[PDB]
Parts: C-alpha cells; sequence; structure tokens
RNA sequence: UUUGCUCCACACAAUAUAGAUGGAUACGAAUAAGGCGUCCUUGUGGCGUCGCUGAACCAUAGCAGGCUAGCAACGGUGCACUUGGCGGAAAGGCCUUGGGUGCUUGCUGGCGAAUUGCAAUGUCAUUUUGCGUGGGGAUAAAUCAUUUGUAUACGACUUAGA
C-alpha cells in the first residue's frame, strides 16, 4: 500500500556523498569563466576563518520597511596575509579533459 | 594482412562495422578505430534520443553505482555496440576486447597512418538515399558527452597539416609519375608491358 | 510457388456403359513439375463439373513453351483471390518476356502487396496486350514511351574484401 | 509507385545567374545574392540554356516527387527575391492601448521594440534577422513594413512579430489585438 | 557571367548501350540492350561475344559508356548488323577499363619463369628510373 | 631475399560446434585469401602444423609443433576443417597456422 | 643490515609469449558526385582523363643469402655521427644538411654448397628478470614510538619535535 501521507523527504541526495573530505584544504571545481580583455587577475584567494562578530549599518532597499534604518547582521573574520606565488601550471585541452 | 588495422570511422553505420569488428577482434585481428564521433545510426535524431534516454533509465534501484554505466563519448557508444556482439565475460572475449581501441577523432600515432573504410558498413552504400540518419557527435553531445568543441579543433588541425602533407606528396609523385612516363617506349618498359606489368 | 512452367492437362471423367469417349475437359495450368499441375487440374475442374480424382482419369499433360520466349510482351492478368475478410476479383498487368515469366512475378506481387499465398489465388486468365493504349495501369504505361532512357543512380559496388582502401565511389 | 523520370523548370530572367555546384544554388542579380544548400533532397540540376534549368527526380516515390516541386518552388523564390525582392506589411490592430513600436539597438544588435500591448508593463524586444529592413510606412495609420532578399527571413521576422503579440489568458475572439501580416507582395511596384 | 550547372553525366540504360555481365554463364562478355522490361529488367543480346538473347536483371550487367545505333527491340542478326557497323568490340578494347581487364588476367596466367623475368625487368627499370629522379 | 615463407597463412577460428556443443576433434581453420569453397577445394589434404614456444628446452628445441592435415571444407566463406594428431587446445582461438603445401599435387 | 642505487654497452643464465615470419602503404570533402593532369579570366571556371576495387603499389635473385674480379652510372640503401626544422590529442615520431663507412641483382664473370641422406617449425621474433664484469652519475625519505586537536569508535586525519 502506498505513504499514506506525503512528506518531503529528510536529506539531499545531492550531498548524499557525508563522507569525510580528502584533506582540510577544499578543492574548487570550477574557477570563474575567462574573459582575456581584462587584465591579469586571480580568481580566488586563500585564508583562515577567524571567527564571528556583528555589524550594524544602515539598509538601503527602498520598498522595504527597513529601509534607510539600523540593522545588525552577524559576519565572518578571515584572515588573509598576503599569498605569495611560487610556480605556475599549464594546462591543455584534450579529449579526456 | 595488416598487423594492426585502422579503421576510418566517418561515415559508417554503428550496428554493421560494430559486427565486422567484433568478428575481427575475434578472430585475431587487432582493430583501431579513429574518428568515431562521426559515426552514424540509421533513423532520424530524436529516435536514437528517446533510445538513449531509454537506456539512460536503466539503473539499479538499490544503489546506481553498481547500475549498468551510461558512457556518454561516442567511443564508448561503439564500445558498448560492440561489446555486446562479443561474450565479453570470458577469457577469449576479454582477449578480443584487449585487442580493440576506439578513439574519436584522429590522434597520434594512427594520425600518420593509413585509415580503410568497411564497405558493408558505410551508410553512402547501406543506407537508401533519402533515409535519415545520426550523426553520433551530436547524440552524444545531447547526452552530455563534454568535448564535441575540442574535438572540432583538434580535426581541424590534423585536417590543416594533413592536407599540407598531401600537398607536398601530390608533388613528389608528379615528378615521379614524370619520370616514369620517360621510362616508357624503351626495351624493359615493352617487355613489361608484354609481361602484363 | 517456384519457377513456374506452364502445362496444358487434359482430363475426362471415366468411359461407363452409357457415356462412352467422355468430353475431354482441359486446362492451362501454372505449376513447378508435373505432380503439382496434375493436382491443380482436379482442383479446378471439381470447383466446375461434377468429378474427382476418383472417377476420372488424367489424358495428356504436355509443357506449353513461349512461343517468343526473347519478346517483351504487356500481359494482362486476371486474379481471383482470397483476403482475410472475403474474395475478391483483381485486374494487374505485368510486362515480361513470356506468360511463365509473368505468372512468376504475379505471386511474387500478391503475396507483397496482399499478402496473397498460392493457396489462395485462382488465375484465371493471363492474356497479352497487342495495342499500346489498351494498357489500363500506369506502372506499364511507363515503359512505352517513345525512346525510354533513364540512368541507374548511386552504384553501390559490392565488395570482395572485408576492407576497402581507397573509399566507395557512387559514381555512373 | 517508381515513376520513371519527373521533372520541373526553373525560369532564369536576364538579370540573375545561378550557379550549382553540387546541391548548393547561389543566386546572383540586382539585388544581391542568395544561396541555398539543398543536399538534403537528392534531385538533379541540368542547365539547357542561360534562361532555362530542368530539375529531375529519377525513380521517385510519392514523397520525392513531392520535394521535387518544393525544389521548384524554392529556387523560383530564391529568383524573385533577388529582382523583385520581397515586402511584407503588418498592420497594428488595438481596442484601447496604443502599441509604440520602435527600433533599439544593444551593440549592433538591431531590435524591434513592442510597447504597451494591451498595457503591459512588459517590453518585448524581437531580433531583426541579418537582410530584412523596416520602415515604418508614413502616411498609413497603424503599419510596418518588412522588406529584403529572403521569403524566409522576410517571411519569418514577420511571423516572429506576429507571434510576440500573443494574448494580456483572455478570450481571442474579444482581444483581437496584436500585429498581423496584411500583405506579402514585391520591393519592386508594377509586378 | 554564364549559369554553371555543375552534374549528372550518368550513364543511361537504353537501347543500343552496351553493357558488361558481371556475373552468370556469360559473366565478363559484351551484350547490347536491346528493350527495357521494367526498371530492373532489361533484355540483352550478345551475338558477337555469343551470348544468348535473355532477359536479364540490371544487377547482373554494368554499363559500359559504349553506346551505338539501335532500334528498339533488334532481333539478333540485325543486333549483329548494327554491333558490326559501329564496330563497338574495337572502340571497347581501346578503352582503359578492357586494357585492365586484359592485364589482370595476363597478370594472373603468369607462370613462375614470367614471374622472375617480371621481377628483373622491374629491377632494371627502377635503376633508370631513380637515376632519373636525381637530376630533375 | 627477406621473404622465406613456404606455406600458406591461416587462423585457428574455432571447433566444430554447434550452439551449445563443440567438439574439439574438429577445428576450424581460415585460410588467408580463400573466399570460395573452390578456392578451399586446393588446400584439401595438405598438411597443417601449429607452431608454438615453451620455456623447457625438450629435445634441443624450445619450439613445440602439433601436427594436422586439411578434411573438408565448410560453410560458403573459405574456412575449412582440420583434424590433428593432438586437438588444439583452444587458447589458440585466433593463433596463426601454418598451412603447408610440399604434397601440393603442382 | 657488510658497497647499496641509477643510466649505458656487451657477457651469460633464466623468464614467458591471446600468437612476427617482405612492408599498418597518412589529404579532406561529396556520394543525384569526385580524383588527377593541364590551362586561363584563380572560379561553385574551361579542356582532357580515371573508376567499374588492394588481383593494387613498393619491395623481392645471392651459404637464413658466402668469398673474390671487372664494366657502366654518381643513383638506391643499411649503419653511426652531424646540421637545422616541425610535431603536446595519448607529442616520444616526421622532415632535412654534410661527410664517412658497408652493400648493390643496373651489367659481366670465377670459386663454394652435397651426407639434415626422400618430409619432420628443423630453431633466425620480442618480453621481463637475475648475476658478476666496465664507463659515467647522485648521495633520501617513510612508518612505528613521542606530540596537537581544525580530526576521531579503532584505523584514519591534522600538527609539532636535532
Amino acid at each position: 500500500s502506498h505513504r499514506k501521507y506525503e512528506a518531503p523527504r529528510h536529506g539531499h541526495l545531492g550531498f548524499l556523498p557525508r563522507k569525510r573530505a580528502a584533506s582540510i584544504r577544499a578543492r574548487v571545481k570550477a574557477f570563474p569563466k575567462d574573459d582575456r580583455s581584462k587584465p591579469v587577475a586571480l580568481t580566488s584567494f586563500l585564508g583562515y576563518k577567524a571567527g564571528m562578530t556583528t555589524i550594524v549599518r544602515d539598509l538601503d532597499r527602498p520598498g522595504s520597511k527597513f529601509h534607510k534604518r539600523e540593522v545588525v547582521e552577524a559576519v565572518t573574520v578571515v584572515d588573509t596575509p598576503p599569498v605569495v606565488v611560487v610556480g605556475v601550471v599549464g594546462y591543455v585541452e584534450t579529449p579526456r579533459g | 594482412v595488416e598487423p594492426v588495422v585502422v579503421i576510418d570511422g566517418k561515415g559508417h553505420l554503428v550496428g554493421r562495422l560494430a559486427s565486422v569488428v567484433a568478428k575481427q577482434l575475434l578472430n585475431g585481428q587487432k582493430i583501431v578505430v579513429v574518428r568515431a564521433e562521426e559515426l552514424n545510426i540509421s533513423g532520424e535524431f530524436f529516435r536514437n534520443k528517446l533510445k538513449y534516454h531509454d537506456f539512460l533509465r536503466k539503473a539499479t534501484a538499490f544503489n546506481k553505482t553498481r547500475g549498468p554505466f551510461h558512457f556518454r563519448a561516442p567511443s564508448r557508444i561503439f564500445y558498448k555496440a560492440l561489446r555486446g556482439m562479443v561474450s565479453h565475460k570470458t577469457a577469449r572475449g576479454k582477449a578480443a576486447l584487449e585487442r580493440l581501441k576506439v578513439f574519436e577523432g584522429i590522434p597520434p600515432p594512427y594520425d600518420k597512418k593509413k585509415r580503410v573504410v568497411v564497405p558493408q558498413a558505410l551508410r553512402v552504400l547501406r543506407l537508401k538515399p533519402g533515409r535519415k540518419y545520426t550523426t553520433l557527435g551530436k547524440l552524444s553531445t545531447s547526452v552530455g558527452w563534454k568535448y564535441e568543441d575540442v574535438v572540432a579543433k583538434l580535426e581541424a588541425k590534423r585536417k590543416v597539416s594533413s592536407a599540407e602533407y598531401y600537398a607536398k606528396k601530390r608533388a613528389f609523385t608528379k615528378k615521379v609519375a614524370s619520370a616514369n612516363a620517360t621510362a616508357a617506349e624503351s626495351d624493359v618498359a615493352k617487355q613489361l608491358a608484354a609481361l602484363g606489368y | 510457388m517456384a519457377h513456374f512452367k506452364e502445362y496444358q492437362v487434359i482430363g475426362r471423367r471415366l468411359p461407363t456403359e452409357s457415356v462412352p469417349e467422355p468430353k475431354l475437359f482441359r486446362m492451362r495450368i501454372f505449376a513447378s513439375n508435373e505432380v503439382i499441375a496434375k493436382s491443380r487440374y482436379w482442383y479446378f475442374l471439381q470447383k466446375l463439373h461434377k468429378v474427382k480424382k476418383a472417377s476420372g482419369e488424367i489424358v495428356s499433360i504436355n509443357q506449353i513453351n513461349e512461343a517468343h520466349p526473347t519478346k517483351v510482351k504487356n500481359f494482362g492478368v486476371w486474379v481471383r483471390y482470397d483476403s482475410r475478410s472475403g474474395t475478391h476479383n483483381m485486374y494487374k498487368e505485368i510486362r515480361d518476356v513470356s506468360r511463365v515469366a509473368a505468372v512468376e512475378t504475379l505471386y511474387q506481387d500478391m503475396a507483397a502487396r496482399h499478402r496473397a499465398r498460392f493457396r489462395s489465388i485462382h488465375i484465371l486468365k493471363v492474356a497479352e496486350i497487342e495495342k499500346t493504349a489498351d494498357v489500363k495501369r500506369q506502372y506499364v504505361k511507363q515503359f512505352l514511351t517513345k525512346d525510354l532512357k533513364f540512368p541507374l543512380p548511386h552504384r553501390v559496388q559490392k565488395s570482395t574484401k572485408t576492407f576497402s582502401y581507397k573509399r566507395p565511389s557512387t559514381f555512373y | 509507385m517508381k515513376y520513371i523520370q519527373t521533372e520541373q523548370q526553373i525560369e532564369v530572367p536576364e538579370g540573375v545567374t545561378v550557379s550549382i555546384k553540387s546541391r548548393i544554388v547561389k543566386v546572383v542579380g540586382p539585388r544581391g545574392t542568395l544561396t541555398k544548400n539543398l543536399k538534403h533532397i537528392d534531385v538533379t540540376f541540368t542547365k539547357v540554356n542561360n534562361q532555362l534549368i530542368k530539375v529531375a527526380v529519377h525513380n521517385g516515390g510519392r514523397k520525392h516527387v513531392a520535394a521535387l516541386r518544393t525544389v521548384k518552388s524554392l529556387v523560383d523564390n530564391m529568383i524573385t527575391g533577388v529582382t523583385k525582392g520581397y515586402k511584407y506589411k503588418m498592420r497594428y490592430v488595438y481596442a484601447h492601448f496604443p502599441i509604440n513600436v520602435n527600433i533599439v539597438e544593444k551593440d549592433g544588435a538591431k531590435f524591434i521594440e513592442v510597447r504597451n500591448f494591451l498595457g503591459d508593463k512588459k517590453i518585448r524586444n524581437v531580433p531583426v534577422r541579418d537582410g530584412v529592413t523596416i520602415e515604418f510606412s508614413t502616411n498609413v495609420k497603424d503599419e510596418i513594413v518588412l522588406s529584403g532578399n529572403s521569403v524566409e527571413d522576410v517571411s519569418q521576422n514577420a511571423a516572429d512579430l506576429q507571434q510576440i503579440c500573443r494574448v494580456r489568458n483572455k478570450d481571442i475572439r474579444k482581444f483581437l489585438d496584436g500585429i498581423y501580416v496584411s500583405h506579402k507582395g514585391f520591393i519592386t511596384e508594377d509586378l | 557571367t554564364d549559369s554553371i550547372v555543375k552534374a549528372s553525366n550518368w550513364r543511361l540504360v537504353e537501347v543500343g548501350r552496351v553493357v558488361l555481365i558481371k556475373k552468370g554463364q556469360s559473366a565478363g562478355k559484351l551484350a547490347a540492350i536491346v528493350e527495357i522490361i521494367d526498371q530492373k529488367k532489361v533484355l540483352i543480346d550478345g551475338p558477337k561475344a555469343g551470348v544468348p538473347r535473355q532477359a536479364i536483371n540490371l544487377g547482373q550487367v554494368v554499363l559500359t559508356p559504349l553506346t551505338f545505333a539501335l532500334p528498339r527491340g533488334a532481333r539478333t542478326a540485325t543486333v549483329s548488323k548494327k554491333w558490326a557497323a559501329a564496330a563497338v568490340c574495337e572502340k571497347w578494347a581501346a578503352s582503359s577499363w578492357a586494357k585492365k581487364i586484359a592485364q589482370r588476367e595476363r597478370r594472373a596466367a603468369l607462370t613462375d619463369f614470367e614471374r622472375f623475368q617480371v621481377m628483373v625487368l622491374r629491377k632494371q627499370k627502377r635503376y633508370t628510373v631513380k637515376k632519373a629522379l636525381a637530376k630533375a | 631475399a627477406e621473404s622465406h615463407r613456404l606455406y600458406v597463412k591461416g587462423k585457428h577460428l574455432s571447433y566444430q560446434r554447434s550452439k551449445r556443443v563443440n567438439n574439439p576433434n574438429v577445428s576450424l581453420i581460415k585460410i588467408e585469401g580463400v573466399a570460395t569453397p573452390q578456392d578451399a577445394q586446393f588446400y584439401l589434404g595438405k598438411r597443417i602444423a601449429y607452431v608454438y614456444r615453451a620455456s623447457k628446452e625438450v629435445r634441443g628445441s624450445k619450439i613445440r609443433v602439433m601436427w594436422g592435415k586439411v578434411t573438408r571444407t565448410h560453410g560458403n566463406s573459405g574456412v575449412v576443417r582440420a583434424t590433428f594428431r593432438n586437438n588444439l587446445p583452444a587458447k589458440t582461438f585466433g593463433a596463426s597456422v601454418r598451412i603447408f603445401l610440399y604434397p601440393s599435387n603442382i
């Protein structure tokens, strides 16, 4: 017989995966798209999570009830000492990636 | 005849080429199939896309990573079509499938070797003209193969280099035919024509 | 049924005291050999007269050849055949070189167009059309035009090897 | 029933030259040049003189000889396009809301802007195919004109301009607003 | 500027087209098409090359580029006469196709001594050819 | 000369088999260059040698031979039948085989 | 942990062979169209020719391919150096310059072969490993134990320690 009572499932099957990672440093599977009319710039940066604190700022969102009004917002601080370049690496297009 | 036969897959039908290559593998001939992205299947594109989706839903219900694996590339579509025609679960069939190398495009070494065709699998000789067909490259791209554009770039590069090669080779055989033209009307040429050569 | 032959069969009912020398009916039968031809003779003569194989006698059985086996003729054929839900009469036209050859492509045509086997077909009359503009069907009128020429495009050559080395050419 | 030989004819007038290597047709004349890839059709072309070209099918069924007259019609359409041009006049119909149709660009893109269709705040933008020009016809109330060489491109831009104004989940026997094709004729008059 | 239209210079099955028979008892002889039965059967007659007058399928012959003038449905003596008039056997033998048939027939009919002499003459020709291909 | 071959190359295809039962006593040999059973009629009775190698030298040589002969044709396409002294061991399905012609009635 | 490791060359033992036994001989595109040659007005051009299968093409004679002599041409080809260039799709191969050394069946000679006895695959390929020899070359890390908790049932992970 059937379920008798529908409910959304517990969990997400696209993160069904739940195992331990390969390292503490998580891999970037996709860097931003390349637009070669720009100057040379890095696409990411490495930092360390220090912790959280609280900010007060004004809202600019016309049409809202807290427009032009102070809101408090949690933020994360990451310590980013300036990263230092030690190598370069070339990748060629193949029919296998 | 040849120790390794390189087959140009362009303009070939999948099942007829897979049948003849399956028999050639089992009889001991080493086969490499190049330009797998230009295979054909008879019937229009929407029919074979529906067939691929019908294959694409068959998977193990309790764990899909042990299921039928739906390889998308034209070489591996061709390889599944061939591996169905060889008894792949025996040592003889595994030995035969080691005698097969399938590539989309034409990579190194096999881009300086002579390619052959198989006339019992050419679409221009098997299908009636006007029957609609499907190119394997657009079908594979439509079902999730990711490298049609890279194969297009590398095949255009190979075509430019091979065109320059053939221009040089055609000039060389022009000189050879010119030098062979003076060799006629002498004694040994007329005696060769007497002896059928 | 096969590559046909045309046999005349002559048969009669057996003589009794009241009727000696009976009336000697004759049929032209298309059949593969003389065994099947004497079967098809009694098959149709039992559909026309009160006889059978036991109350009758095969008098003569002779094979008829085409009187000009190398002249192309337009044959008009009248067929009585059985479908899945009834029986029909048909008139097809066949351009070929003998009455034998027209019947062999009649059974191939009736088995293809209408799924009629040999057991379902009674050939009524195979006659030859003498005059053009007496041809009623347009698939035979195509070949009676003055100065018929046509090409055979897309020539496919059958290979003696499993691998060709140049490319196939489809010219003609 | 596999007809032996059928053919149609294509008239080539005094201005245009048509060129067919394998099955690719090129018609050049006083309003430009048009090409077409007819390689999907398996027909046989033959030039008999510079004012007449036959096109034939040998051993075709019903659908194949049905496609032969389509081939003749397409080549005649290309010829009529490079000689006379093609021009479709469309009209704006509305009950209450004036449709405002203009031409905008976005980095050389040349869009048709349909605005205020049944009082929508949506701004519909139909791209112009390369090879068809638009004239907002003066001295006629509510008319656009689309003219070019190709029936395909001209008639398709007219079809896109008509289909972009499809009626605001309403009764479209009552809400007859839209842009509809009024006339299909040629650029050159007196013909 | 003229109107170039490129293609279709086929060989036509017609009365007077001569053919090479590629299978059957004849299998390699010449014949002439004298009548057309349908799209696939044509009546052929080969009275110089001695094939019988017969109806044949067009998958058993190959049309050669040679034609000559025949009336429709010509009988065998008239096919012989018009064959002798146009001399199509001598036009056939002149072609490179019949030369290739003759070439591979003579090649297969070689004894081993002839094959050795073929090899020797080929070496002697190759020497002079490679010498000539070093000054030009 | 760079060529020394006095036999015709061939391939050990399979045993004589039905769909589900083989017969290891008879083998099927595909002779190179034979396409008809009328071309295969020349090779009937010619002696067939399968030549293989070992690690252990036996009687001076590290090459061993299994001798056989051609018996009859098979099919419509030049496959031929062959019986042996000791049957071929079925790991050689697709192995090269020397078909001699030293009793060549030629 | 008693001179270990690596590359090269030859020196010999083993090891096995999914199966050498002249050569996998490189345009692309179309197939109701093309390949090649040639010419101009360089084109979707004119003219000629070819297909109709690789049955081709190249190579192929010599003690499993010996030893010598000469004639003619300045070619072909193996090997090793060398000059430069191209090739990253899995390039690891292709093209080129120069001289040297070897062979030449392009042509003409002289000598040798047997007896494996009338056949016996009558042994000629490459695949890996090992060992002494001789010539270059370079002189590490990992794990346990200790330690941290960005981790943790245990392993694992993440750190730190001359």
